[PDB]
């Protein structure tokens, strides 16, 4: 049980890596 | 139906007061005039003694050695051989160093 | 002042006579003890065979008595187990056996007496720290 | 990387939300008991 | 003919000596000759753990297990006088030698069952009226099995038998009793019982090989769990000399 | 030609078990939250007919 | 009282998860005017 | 494994409650353009 809680965090975080890198707000050269 | 530690208990026999011929570590043999070195190798080797004296009748003991044992006989005792104390050839090197 | 004359005075013979001593000899004792090798023997224990220590009492119970500023000398000259049964000369530094342990060659009765007095003296000051190791450290 | 047209906004007004909440807060209040067995 | 620098690495030193198919030629035992054994070797292959049968009482099982600790298994260099007592049967009394290899096989489930493969304090004898060791002959006798661990040994959290923290420790005002199982560490002593049948014998060499089957117990773990039964199989060499 | 004893001791474990209402799917409960085990418990063995 | 163990994460999450949805969708809209 | 009982509602709510806040504040802003 609690070890899923560990693995759930561990995972949803790897996906916070997904978005923050690929759907991150881009650098606008102006 | 009350299981109990074996060494702790045998520490309660005469084993804790004197030197146990059949169990005691070979290290407690130095604490007396000229016993450690060899006599011990024979004391420790040589079967386990039912009587504290059967020490004196050990194959090949020397006319002098014989004497010593007699002399020191005071401090030797016995209790059933203790499986937990003798196994592992611990009696030669108990794991206890300075 | 603290390393006083008699505290530097120790038993000579199994018969009682005391040789007292000097700050000079004591020093050679230190210089020696370490050069004569504390490599197994460092502090007051015995790394090759931890069962035997150099504490005053231990040397007394030895055979022959080895607490005499004398005793240790025989030993260093010729070594014997704690049985005094068989000469241990080949496995222990000894003048009898110099060709094995070089350090033991440059040794003299002068140098010996010193390394000797060092052994019987150190306990007097260090207390138990002499026999024990690790634990007391 | 060309915008898709179908990007219509979303709607849930000051009230609908009160109902949405009254809807949950209730079942929650109802099932809680059975969720405790 | 092989040097250590020649055999090291092969994981061969764990597999012991063979006798080529020029065997079945019985060894001429005297009755007028003292006779002793030289390096009796037991190389094993099959470790079976009698399955702790479920509560139901129908034939308990002997499942097969996977070896873990690679090659640290075989045992040899065992020597002992080979007695030639009345009725012409041979009894071999082991005096010493490497014979207590600690192995841990992985059970059917995920269990890690560890036993102390050993043939110590061994006294093996064979059939009567035998003047020659041959494919016929066989050896059966008893053991002596201490326990996986010595007397000292501290299970994590400090407990121990002939040393060790002595109690619950980590838990100070905890409920004393019911931890007896853990605290006081009892030390086991039990009988083994192998069986040795020859299959390849050389008449002159004194050499003889064959299969063996030891049935012993596992790890007492001071008190932890009731041990599991184990049967052991493999071939064994064992040179005989006068 | 068998003891009524040899008789039932003849019948196989698993099978008696099937004849235990405790496995008859109906008996449950809509909120009876778990696996048949935190129910009658863990079946360890058949007592006997 | 011997009750089920997930009572909290069950009943609770049941409230806060859907509720949070509605919450979002509202302030996401009441912020069209930048107000909120 | 004998562990604390609130492990779930503790650790869990710890995640979903503050997180939901940020979630809100974002889509509340990314909806200024009515987009989202
Ligand atoms: C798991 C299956 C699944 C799939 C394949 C989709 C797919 C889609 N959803 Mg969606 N949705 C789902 C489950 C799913 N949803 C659930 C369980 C909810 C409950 C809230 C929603 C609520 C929802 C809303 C309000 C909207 C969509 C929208 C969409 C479309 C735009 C992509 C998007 O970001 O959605 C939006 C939602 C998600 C991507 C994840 C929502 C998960 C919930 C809502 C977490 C808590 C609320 C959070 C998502 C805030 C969402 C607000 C809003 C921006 C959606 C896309 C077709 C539309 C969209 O994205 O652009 C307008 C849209 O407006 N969904
Ligand atoms: C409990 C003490 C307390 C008090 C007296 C206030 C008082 C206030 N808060 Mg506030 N706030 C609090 C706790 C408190 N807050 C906590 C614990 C959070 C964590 C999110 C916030 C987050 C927050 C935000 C982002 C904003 C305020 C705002 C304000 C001011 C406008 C009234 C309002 O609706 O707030 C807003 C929030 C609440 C009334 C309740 C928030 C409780 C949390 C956020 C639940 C989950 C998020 C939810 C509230 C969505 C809020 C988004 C946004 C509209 C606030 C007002 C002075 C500002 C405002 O209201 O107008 C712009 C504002 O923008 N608060
Ligand atoms: C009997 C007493 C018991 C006590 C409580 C009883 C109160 C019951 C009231 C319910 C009325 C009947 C149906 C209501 C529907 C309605 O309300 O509909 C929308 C509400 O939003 C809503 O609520 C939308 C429902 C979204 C709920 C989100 C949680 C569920 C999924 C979460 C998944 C997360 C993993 C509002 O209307 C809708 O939206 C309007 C725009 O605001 C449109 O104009 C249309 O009317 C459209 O139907
Ligand atoms: C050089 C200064 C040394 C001195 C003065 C010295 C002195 C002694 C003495 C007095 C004993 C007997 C203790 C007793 O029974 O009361 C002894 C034993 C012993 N020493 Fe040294 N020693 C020295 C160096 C070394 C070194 C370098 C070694 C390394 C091999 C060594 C190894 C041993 C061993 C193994 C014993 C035990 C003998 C046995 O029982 O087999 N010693 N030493
Ligand atoms: C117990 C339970 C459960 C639970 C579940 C959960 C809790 C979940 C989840 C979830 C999760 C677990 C999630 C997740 C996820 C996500 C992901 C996983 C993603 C991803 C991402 C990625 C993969 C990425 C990629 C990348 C990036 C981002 C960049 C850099 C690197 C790379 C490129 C790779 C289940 C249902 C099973 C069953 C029933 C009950
Ligand atoms: C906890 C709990 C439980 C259960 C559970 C669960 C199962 C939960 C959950 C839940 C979940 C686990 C849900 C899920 C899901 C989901 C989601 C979340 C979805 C989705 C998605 C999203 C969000 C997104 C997507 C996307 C995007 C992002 C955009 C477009 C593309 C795609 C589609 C990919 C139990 C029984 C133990 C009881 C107690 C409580
Ligand atoms: C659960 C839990 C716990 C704890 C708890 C708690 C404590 C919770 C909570 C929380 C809470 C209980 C919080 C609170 C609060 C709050 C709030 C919510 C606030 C406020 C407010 C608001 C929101 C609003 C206000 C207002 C308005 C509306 C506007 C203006 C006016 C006034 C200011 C009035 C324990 C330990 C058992 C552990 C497990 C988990």
């Amino acid at each position: 049980m609690e070890t899923i809680t560990y693995v759930f965090i561990f995972a949803c975080i790897i996906a916070l890596f997904f978005f923050a890198i690929f759907f991150r707000e881009p650098p606008r050269i102006t | 139906e009350e299981l109990v530690n074996v060494v702790d208990e045998k520490l309660g026999t005469a084993y804790g007061e004197k030197i146990d011929l059949n169990n005691t570590n070979i290290a407690a043999f130095i604490q007396y005039r000229g016993l450690y070195p060899t006599l011990a190798k024979l004391i420790v080797k040589n079967a386990p003694y039912e009587s504290v004296e059967d020490v004196l009748n050990i194959p090949g003991l020397t006319e002098r050695q014989k004497q010593i044992l007699r002399e020191n006989l005071e401090h030797f005792t016995v209790t059933e051989v203790e499986t937990a104390l003798v196994e592992g050839g611990d009696r030669y090197n108990n794991g206890l160093y300075k | 002042a603290e390393l006083t004359p008699e505290v530097l005075t120790v038993p000579l013979n199994s018969e009682g006579k005391t040789i007292t001593l000097t700050e000079k000899q004591y020093l050679e004792g230190k210089r020696l003890f370490q050069y004569a090798c504390a490599s197994c023997h460092v502090g007051g224990i015995t790394k090759t065979n931890p069962s035997l220590d150099l504490r005053t009492e231990t040397l007394a119970l030895a055979t022959p008595p080895r607490d005499n500023i004398e005793g240790l000398v025989d030993y260093m000259k010729n070594p014997t187990t704690y049985d005094g049964e068989q000469e241990i000369a080949e496995v222990h530094p000894s003048l009898r056996s110099a060709d094995i342990f070089p350090k033991m060659r440059n040794l003299t009765e002068k140098d010996l007496v010193a390394i000797a007095g060092h052994i019987l003296v150190e306990p007097k000051i260090l207390g138990d720290k002499w026999g024990g190791g690790k634990v007391y450290y | 990387m060309e915008p898709n047209p179908n990007r219509q906004p979303v709607e849930l007004n000051r009230t609908s939300l009160y109902l949405g909440l009254l809807l949950i807060l209730v079942l929650a209040l109802l099932f809680s008991s059975y969720f405790f067995n | 003919t092989l040097t250590y620098d020649d055999i090291v690495g092969t994981g061969l030193a764990n597999k012991c000596p063979t006798l080529d198919d020029t065997a079945r030629g019985a060894y001429p035992i005297d009755s007028s000759q003292t006779y002793r054994i030289a390096r009796l070797c037991l190389q094993p292959t099959t470790f079976l753990v009698k399955e702790e049968p479920k509560n139901k009482r129908q034939e308990a099982e002997f499942v097969p297990t996977k070896l873990v600790t690679r090659e640290t298994t075989s045992l040899d260099q065992i020597q002992g006088e080979l007695k030639v007592n009345s009725d012409g049967s041979l009894t071999f009394v082991e005096e010493d030698g490497i014979d207590f290899q600690p192995v841990t096989v992985q059970m059917a489930g995920g269990e890690r069952i560890p036993l102390l493969f050993t043939v110590k304090n061994l006294v093996a004898s064979t059939q009567p009226n035998v003047t020659s060791i041959t494919t016929s002959t066989d050896f059966k006798g008893e053991f002596n099995v201490p326990s996986y661990r010595t007397a000292n040994f501290l299970d994590p959290k400090g407990r121990g038998l002939a040393s060790g923290y002595d109690s619950a420790i980590a838990l100070p005002q905890a409920k004393e009793e019911e931890l007896a199982r853990a605290n006081v560490k009892r030390f086991s002593l039990t009988k083994g019982q192998i069986s040795l049948n020859v299959a390849k014998v050389d008449g002159r060499t004194g050499e003889i090989a064959g299969t063996f089957e030891s049935e012993q117990l596992s790890d007492d773990d001071m008190g932890a769990h009731e041990p599991h039964e184990v049967k052991i199989q493999g071939v064994f060499y064992a040179s005989i000399e006068p | 030609g068998a003891t009524l004893e040899e008789a039932w001791s003849a019948i196989p474990e698993k099978l008696a078990f099937y004849d235990y209402i405790g496995n008859n799917p109906a008996k449950g409960g809509l909120f009876r939250t778990g696996p048949m085990n935190k129910g009658d418990g863990i079946a360890q063995a058949w007592k006997g007919h | 009282m011997e009750v089920n163990q997930l009572g909290f994460i069950a009943t609770a999450l049941f409230v806060l998860v859907p509720s949070v949805f509605l919450i979002i969708l509202y302030v996401q809209t009441e912020s069209q005017q930048k107000s909120s």
